[PDB]
């Protein structure tokens, strides 16, 4: 009910960091 | 989210440093090998000079 | 299906594998997630370990090494003993090792051979890109230098080349994959996107170096309007070079397809030539995800847009 | 309610429309999402098509063209036949077409007229901004050049002007909207945010060009502290220009309201002067969303903060 | 537990407090969220108000001022009367006030004292950093200048120093916290991450200023490979300075732990030396969240990686 | 139950890309 | 059912803006 926020904030952070590290 | 900001700031510094490279006035010294510019690993064997420096 | 590591076989621990690559990405990326009980904890997987993923290839249905790289980073959870890796092929080394090199006028293949010879990087017989590059001084990473000279080679009419590692460095031309797979048969969902976002209809070259080369080469001004750019590169020191750079920049804007496939074509990689419907497109990006059901997602686009954007 | 396209009327297919604009945005943006059955698929909507949205205006309750632009990009889903557009007015063309121009000392209105005359852009009678700009050489996009000279016009005491397209190019002053609407009556929710995030209490001008113009013009140093900046622009070549630039930079920090309205005021646009409670604020951003229930969200702020940040 | 403000005590209104700091952050940040009924609305909390948070310290279990700063921004919701603050200690003032200073050769402590004397900033007895800095001209923010000279002091063998405000400015060395707390006892969850992401094995210095200082100082080339960088700073005007800069850059890549604690150690701050298991790590970041259950999350790392990245 | 992650990752990507393209 | 999207988009925007303002 509340863990969705933590899970998907982690996914957003991981995805954006991953893309920046790959392209950069 | 601080990691993204730090990575992005590293990208800022990287891009700015790459853009500033090969631009602006720089000091140098002449050698038998050729021109030796400060901040360059290798001597430049082909370079131009101002015509007032070519006086006899 | 088989994860060799150095000696062991940790395929008996992985929850899933995701092979992802971008056309401009640093390296072919494999992100394998594992559970880490006492058995896996004993072998003590460290960064720098060599991972080889082996799976039944789509082409001949024989076990072939689809990935051969090094573990670039390990992240371990303690409450839940889930060790997660993010493997990279050894082009990641080239993207991190900076070095300065001064180059005279020469081709990209010679420069790549020089880099490999200097840094002791194994490499197959590199394809002759043919295009002759202007003299430059570089400072960025080795992969950065290679990408820069390959971009300058795409300009001046040269073919689009991309460097992938495998066991020994390979200079991979984009449209040279062996099998032109057809994705329409397994098309779970597609997203055809069209745009004028990066459309280039005109280009006004302003040469910063002499042969006073200046010109305009508008290509479809009547149709899409004079969507003009200005190319002001020192590397363009020639009229033919300017014309070829202009011709290697015109496009009808972004034109890509966000393809989702229900079956993982194992041998697809960035830059490969793949078919959807009758048309043919080049893989801008591929993201396999080898969960219990193999799956693949693709982002493909036309040659003109790829050349305009990534070159 | 009515979506003309070239000939047809696709208002019988749209799930929703969202008219969004920013004060510094590239263009007035309309993002209309459609279902794409055989009927809509037949007409074959391509990028570059001309969309005109017509709806009952709030002012006089007569059908008026609230949007008139071009389809900049189409994205089509295949599993679910939902075609989605992202329409733009023709200022997006100016933001993509690069060109180099050298300008002597003159005003912003003359420069805008010169750009329109060169590129054959229709334009109404442009308001005399009055402020005289220094000689510069530009390379960025045409919209970039216009924004740059308008920013330099806001500096030196000139009024804040913004360019919007409509059918023919218009030079829209910010605080000149016909109707100063009051949002308190339909205030679903508001978010009054105050800050010192971009507060400027002092400015130490260091002129890079001569009339040796140097000075400090601290305005509220006793109250908020000496929150100092340094303005080091070549365009400031005068003592009065320096003083006016300093005076056009002081502010009490960010002071905006994230307003949410339960009723869509149809004619609101970026830069318009709107009232919430007794006070009056300028629309930094507006985002209409014409779903089955019309709705609007606004971001508004004071003149000082807008001038400091966007000018 | 106690929120003094100027006169009142608004601890009877706060839903939660989150004390967060980063090693490179602008300031110690407290983000306190409040409900805003008539009672709190009467006192009319404005930006610039002085907040002091008092809570039972972990060390001696006595009420101590754990935070002393100023309200940098207030955001008020109207539908739900929830006033939210984002407090900052007064180093945020230094990060916003720009100023230009020319400095001869001297140490970082003298420069910090000069900044405080010029801008009338109270400061305790500043620790002698010892390292001698080269002549430079600065333009960035005062905190930016302080961080720049502290980075140049970390280079050349100086200890890692960080500036925190409190009531009067303090020059806080990293590994000098009074109590080396052990987090293993309250370890809700930890995330040990290792990588070669920012590994530096070699560095080829190319001095832009004379004593022609050039050299390479590869440290672990045999083990991790020649992960090389190029340091090309004008501030390095000496052979020993080059060697110390090289030695203050080598590391085995990113090596951090994303620690989550079920109990909030109240006095932890960025840069403090804290223990997890037998090893000791420096706090890269700390994020307390004083909800009804006190809680803390930490990001810690080794000295080498921190020096490489943040210095 | 799980499609929320895909839906809202798509929304985040679309929104951030849209804002960058508009302001940029 | 639907408010999760608005809530977590707000959280993502706030977190990323907050991190950029802090580090920047």
């Amino acid at each position: 009910k509340e863990e969705m926020i933590q899970e998907l904030l982690s996914q957003v952070e991981s995805g954006i960091r991953e893309a920046l590290q790959d392209i950069g | 989210f601080n990691g993204i900001a730090r990575i992005l700031k590293e990208n800022m510094n990287k891009s700015v440093a790459n853009g500033t490279f090969g631009m602006g006035c720089e000091l140098a010294e002449i050698t038998a090998n050729g021109l030796k510019v400060n901040g360059y690993k290798d001597e430049i064997q082909d370079y131009l000079v101002l015509e007032n420096l070519t006086l006899k | 299906k088989i994860i060799l590591n150095g000696k062991y076989d940790i395929a008996n621990f992985n929850e899933g594998i995701t092979l992802s690559e971008a056309i401009d990405g640093v390296a072919y990326k494999m992100d394998v997630s594992l559970v880490e009980p006492k058995q896996l904890k004993d072998i003590n997987i460290k960064k720098g370990d060599k991972i080889i993923l082996i799976d039944i290839a789509y082409e001949s249905k024989k076990e072939e090494t689809i990935f051969d790289g090094v573990v670039w980073e390990t992240r371990r959870s303690e409450k839940s003993k889930k060790l997660t890796l993010s493997c990279r092929e050894r082009t990641v080394y080239m993207e991190e090792s900076e070095e300065q090199y001064q180059f005279k006028e020469n081709t990209a293949t010679q420069r790549i051979e020089y880099y490999c010879k200097q840094w002791n990087i194994p490499y197959y017989n590199l394809a002759n890109t043919g295009k002759k590059l202007a003299k430059v001084i570089h400072k960025t990473n080795i992969l950065d230098m290679i990408k820069k000279d390959l971009k300058e080679t795409a300009t001046k009419g040269g073919d689009l080349f991309r460097v992938r590692m495998d066991n020994k460095l390979k200079l991979f031309k984009l449209g040279t994959n062996a099998n032109v797979y057809k994705l329409d048969s397994i098309l779970e969902d597609a997203n055809f996107t069209s745009s004028f976002n990066d459309a280039v209809t005109s280009v006004k070259v302003l040469g910063k170096s002499k042969d006073p080369i200046i010109g305009t080469y508008k290509k479809d001004a009547d149709k899409f309007g004079t969507l003009q750019k200005i190319k002001q590169d020192e590397k363009i020191k020639n009229a033919k070079e300017a014309k070829k750079a202009a011709e290697a920049m015109f496009n009808s804007g972004e034109e890509t397809i966000s393809v989702d496939c229900a079956v993982d074509i194992n041998r697809i990689r960035a830059g490969d030539k793949v078919s959807l419907k009758s048309k043919e497109y080049y893989v801008i990006d591929v993201t396999h995800t080898l969960d219990s059901r193999p799956k693949m997602k693709l982002n493909i686009g036309s040659l003109e847009y790829i050349r305009r954007k990534f070159y």
